[PDB]
Protein backbone atom coordinates (compact mmCIF):
# COMPACT_ATOMS: atom_id res chain seq x y z
CA UNK A 1 0.00 0.00 0.00
CA UNK A 2 1.25 3.49 -0.89
CA UNK A 3 0.61 7.06 0.28
CA UNK A 4 0.48 5.98 3.94
CA UNK A 5 3.18 5.21 6.50
CA UNK A 6 3.29 1.56 7.55
CA UNK A 7 5.69 -0.78 9.35
CA UNK A 8 7.66 -2.19 6.41
CA UNK A 9 10.22 -5.00 6.38
CA UNK A 10 12.17 -5.48 3.13
CA UNK A 11 14.77 -8.29 3.14
CA UNK A 12 15.17 -8.06 6.91
CA UNK A 13 15.50 -4.26 6.95
CA UNK A 14 12.56 -3.04 9.06
CA UNK A 15 11.20 0.42 9.69
CA UNK A 16 8.19 2.72 9.56
CA UNK A 17 7.27 5.27 6.93
CA UNK A 18 5.63 5.98 3.59
CA UNK A 19 6.70 4.01 0.50
CA UNK A 20 6.51 6.42 -2.45
CA UNK A 21 7.56 6.05 -6.06
CA UNK A 22 11.10 7.13 -6.90
CA UNK A 23 12.85 8.53 -9.97
CA UNK A 24 16.38 7.65 -8.80
CA UNK A 25 17.99 5.38 -11.41
CA UNK A 26 19.24 2.47 -9.31
CA UNK A 27 21.91 0.44 -11.07
CA UNK A 28 21.43 -3.36 -11.39
CA UNK A 29 22.44 -4.68 -7.95
CA UNK A 30 21.24 -1.71 -5.88
CA UNK A 31 19.31 -2.95 -2.85
CA UNK A 32 19.27 -0.29 -0.11
CA UNK A 33 19.83 3.45 0.16
CA UNK A 34 21.55 5.22 3.05
CA UNK A 35 21.36 8.89 4.00
CA UNK A 36 23.78 11.08 5.95
CA UNK A 37 22.27 9.74 9.20
CA UNK A 38 22.85 6.15 7.98
CA UNK A 39 19.05 5.78 7.84
CA UNK A 40 17.21 4.06 5.00
CA UNK A 41 16.37 6.43 2.14
CA UNK A 42 15.26 4.06 -0.63
CA UNK A 43 14.74 0.33 -1.11
CA UNK A 44 14.30 -2.05 -4.05
CA UNK A 45 11.42 -4.52 -3.94
CA UNK A 46 12.73 -8.09 -4.34
CA UNK A 47 9.59 -9.07 -6.30
CA UNK A 48 9.16 -6.04 -8.59
CA UNK A 49 12.29 -4.35 -9.93
CA UNK B 1 29.77 69.31 -1.44
CA UNK B 2 28.78 67.31 1.65
CA UNK B 3 25.68 65.99 -0.12
CA UNK B 4 27.63 64.96 -3.23
CA UNK B 5 30.34 63.28 -1.14
CA UNK B 6 27.73 61.42 0.93
CA UNK B 7 25.88 60.21 -2.17
CA UNK B 8 29.10 59.09 -3.87
CA UNK B 9 30.23 57.29 -0.71
CA UNK B 10 26.87 55.52 -0.43
CA UNK B 11 27.28 54.46 -4.06
CA UNK B 12 30.77 53.15 -3.31
CA UNK B 13 29.40 51.20 -0.34
CA UNK B 14 26.71 49.72 -2.59
CA UNK B 15 29.35 48.70 -5.14
CA UNK B 16 31.53 47.12 -2.45
CA UNK B 17 28.69 45.16 -0.85
CA UNK B 18 27.47 44.00 -4.27
CA UNK B 19 30.97 43.03 -5.46
CA UNK B 20 32.62 41.61 -2.30
CA UNK B 21 31.03 38.38 -1.06
CA UNK B 22 33.58 37.78 1.72
CA UNK B 23 32.32 41.00 3.34
CA UNK B 24 29.51 38.80 4.70
CA UNK B 25 31.81 36.04 5.96
CA UNK B 26 31.68 37.10 9.62
CA UNK B 27 28.01 36.13 9.47
CA UNK B 28 28.03 33.15 7.08
CA UNK B 29 30.69 31.23 9.02
CA UNK B 30 28.42 31.34 12.08
CA UNK B 31 25.66 29.52 10.18
CA UNK B 32 28.29 27.17 8.75
CA UNK B 33 29.54 26.47 12.27
CA UNK B 34 26.02 25.56 13.39
CA UNK B 35 25.53 23.48 10.25
CA UNK B 36 28.92 21.85 10.82
CA UNK B 37 27.93 21.03 14.40
CA UNK B 38 24.63 19.57 13.19
CA UNK B 39 26.47 17.51 10.57
CA UNK B 40 28.82 16.14 13.23
CA UNK B 41 25.81 15.08 15.31
CA UNK B 42 24.35 13.32 12.26
CA UNK B 43 27.72 11.66 11.65
CA UNK B 44 27.73 10.44 15.25
CA UNK B 45 24.75 8.27 14.28
CA UNK B 46 27.13 6.20 12.12
CA UNK B 47 29.43 5.18 14.99
CA UNK B 48 29.20 1.72 16.53
C1 LIG C 1 7.71 -12.85 -8.92
O1 LIG C 1 7.06 -11.59 -9.14
C2 LIG C 1 7.56 -10.87 -10.27
C3 LIG C 1 6.84 -9.54 -10.30
O2 LIG C 1 5.87 -9.45 -9.25
C4 LIG C 1 7.35 -11.68 -11.54
O3 LIG C 1 7.92 -10.99 -12.65
C5 LIG C 1 7.99 -13.06 -11.40
O4 LIG C 1 7.69 -13.86 -12.54
C6 LIG C 1 7.50 -13.75 -10.14
N1 LIG C 1 8.16 -15.03 -9.96
C7 LIG C 1 7.51 -16.20 -9.90
C8 LIG C 1 8.35 -17.42 -9.72
O5 LIG C 1 6.29 -16.26 -9.99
Amino acid sequence: VKNKCVNFNFNGLTGTGVLTESNKKFLPFQQFGRDIADTTDAVRDPQTL
Amino acid sequence: LIANQFNSAIGKIQDSLSSTASALGKLQDVVNQNAQALNTLVKQLSSN
